[PDB]
């Protein structure tokens, strides 16, 4: 249910010291030595919530990598109260 | 857009007010009765306009079907909730509306029973064609209207519960459901009103002489 | 609209780091020093873009003067509140920003004192013209930066209390005010950077020979 496109052979090549204001939100191609890396962590992908009043598990919501997603309506008991993320039904992707 | 109204008349059979049955609900029908009470002309919400509480953007041309409804689409993608709306009465569209009450004709009343009334509703150009104290034949549709007064009546009153079979739930903790009463009464929605003679069988002279053959 | 940078150079007098005084804050100056540390080139919020929470409508081209500000004008008339806003860095505008730390020259240090550093900031095209370990002459403006480390220092630290004289109040009941400390340090914002010789007085040969007359 997910296909990632890996763009190869981008023509321009940048070094890390010449990245500037114009390269923000654009595709860059930089060479470098990997120095240190972190462990693989689970990042939310298809987030499912549950309501604390009725207990119903709400439908999957896509989590973009830019910022946290949040919901405020239950569609079952029609309330704006606290909703909780359950990791049992939430789908995750690898992050490093 | 101009609102068009189709008026049917000259039906083969005119039924009594006591011939009204639930098998004809939502069907073209012709009744007759003596007008007793008329209301003033009132506006009825036809094409409502709603503003979303978070969008602050308006959507127009929403169909109103009898009881007051609010859309749940919210086509603008600004927010993610559907139930919250605010109604604007200034730029919404209405229709003429009159609730005229009719009674059973004195020759149609059975041997022991008292006459029974019916609230027939006129919209559009048929409004104010009924006058208190004449015998009128109404052609329209037998509709049904929610009724609260049937609370204490004997018999099993139908109720509507929300079906919860395919929803996933967890017993985490911190059980309420929405259930409605379906009690109704039969009403009439007339499109054509003709005033037959109150007898068994306009002051100017010229306007009267124009009518005769 | 592009950003124009005005670079002044060749001032009559070059001042030391220790000759920097508070009467020259916000004035054009030329200082010199040895660069010891340099920072990564980073984006600085120049023309921010904000969405009002209630409006859900964005405004553009908001000038940012040093510390982060949010406009209270709200030209959209949908809401009546001014303080609440949300920043979108996708369509906001940025500038190049580098903070290089300079130190007193070896001959400019007084008889018994240690050298004192200064964080001079380069923006725009002047970024990455300063290298760690060489003597540089920075021309720019002596600016002032909020400082928190002056909390425990001796002396009366100035504070800014809100003036309440023209505000009508009632003793209805159910007294808090917003007061902030004004503690600051001297920094430099350079528009032109020239690297004088680290001595007392580019591998290809062609690029070197075009330099000489
Ligand atoms: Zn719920
Ligand atoms: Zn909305
Ligand atoms: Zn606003």
């Amino acid at each position: 249910s997910e296909i990632h496109v890996r763009i190869s052979d981008f023509p321009t090549i940048y070094s890390l010291r010449e990245l500037r204001e114009s390269n923000l939100s654009s595709l860059v191609r930089v060479t470098g030595v990997v120095t240190r890396r972190t462990g693989v962590f689970p990042q939310l992908k298809y987030v499912k919530f549950n309501c604390l009043k009725c207990g119903s598990i709400l439908g999957p919501f896509f989590q973009d990598s830019n910022e946290e997603i949040r919901i405020s309506f239950c569609t079952n008991c029609k309330s704006k109260g606290p909703f909780r993320v359950n990791g049992e039904k939430t789908v995750y992707r690898n992050y490093q | 857009e101009r609102v068009f109204q189709i008026s049917f008349f000259n039906l083969p059979t005119v039924h009594r007010i006591r011939d009204i049955r639930s098998e004809k609900i939502g069907s073209l029908l012709s009744i007759s009765g003596t007008v007793t009470r008329t209301s003033e002309v009132r506006p009825e919400l036809y094409k409502a306009s709603f503003t979303c509480d978070m969008c602050r953007a308006i959507v127009d041309n929403v169909e109103q079907s009898f009881k007051y409804t609010e859309p749940t689409f919210c086509p603008n993608p600004s927010c993610e909730n559907r139930a919250f709306w605010t109604l604007n009465v200034t730029r919404s569209r209405f229709l003429d509306w009159q609730k005229v009450r009719i009674q059973e004709n004195a020759n149609e009343i059975p041997t022991g029973s008292m006459p029974r009334t019916l609230d027939v509703i006129l919209r559009g150009d048929s409004v104010e064609r009924a006058k208190p104290g004449d015998r009128c034949k109404f052609t329209g549709v037998e509709i049904v209207v929610p009724d609260v007064t049937q609370l204490g009546l004997p018999g099993v009153k139908p109720s509507s519960t929300l079906d919860t079979r395919g929803i996933s739930k967890t017993t985490e903790g911190l059980r309420s459901l929405g259930v409605r009463d379906l009690t109704y009464k039969i009403s009439f929605l007339a499109c054509h009103v003709i005033s037959i003679g109150s007898n068994i069988g306009e002051r100017d002279q010229e306007v009267f002489l124009n009518s005769l053959s």
